[PDB]
């Protein structure tokens, strides 16, 4: 019923890394033009939120 | 034997990174080279951040660099 | 901590991508604009995207 029907696309990487995550991350956005990114992880890691944020 | 231990930097332009490369040789020169050595790496400064951590990762990690030095781009 | 069992991961997930759509569709009714933007990092952030605040 909401009126914006969702357009997704999803990926999945192993291991985190900045390098590895703001690639793809920009990667997935190319001409994509996609609005939102909501990222998830099995890791125990503290800086990954800050890299995300930074992007 | 010797080994090569990196350093890296981020500059404003090529000419000061020949300035950097030319310290970093007087290190060399100056302390035991057969003990250790230094190698000097370096990039201009990106026109965003991203393309800049990119070459950090990527052009200058990949060298295993034990520090970085940064300047204040030009503009 | 946050827990695993009251809601799986893949709920959360869902919980997410409600939030990004709904704020999509109250925006919408506020302004009847589409949010959607151009994505890529490497140029200079699409115009209107500055607009994005109220989001």
């Amino acid at each position: 019923h909401l009126p914006v029907t969702p357009r997704v696309e999803l990926v999945t990487m192993q291991e985190s890394d900045p390098k590895s995550i703001i690639t793809r991350i920009c990667d997935l956005m190319s001409d994509k033009k996609v609005q939102g990114v909501v990222f998830g992880d099995d890791t125990d890691q503290e800086a990954i939120a800050q890299i995300l944020d930074f992007i | 034997d010797p080994k090569i231990v990196n350093i890296g930097a981020v500059l404003s332009t090529k000419k000061h990174e020949q300035i950097f490369r030319e310290a970093v040789n007087q290190a060399n020169f100056f302390h035991f080279t057969r003990k250790i050595q230094l190698n000097a790496t370096s990039v201009t400064h990106r026109p965003n951040a991203i393309q800049m951590a990119l070459s950090v990762c990527e052009d200058l990690i990949s060298s295993q660099v034990y520090a970085i030095l940064v300047s204040h781009p030009p503009a | 901590s946050y827990d695993e069992w009251d809601y799986d991961l893949p709920a959360r997930v869902r919980d997410g991508i409600a939030i990004i759509t709904t704020a999509a569709s109250t925006m919408l009714s506020e302004h009847n604009s589409i949010p959607q933007s151009k994505s890529s990092c490497n140029n200079i952030q699409e115009s209107r995207v500055y607009e994005a605040h109220m989001l």
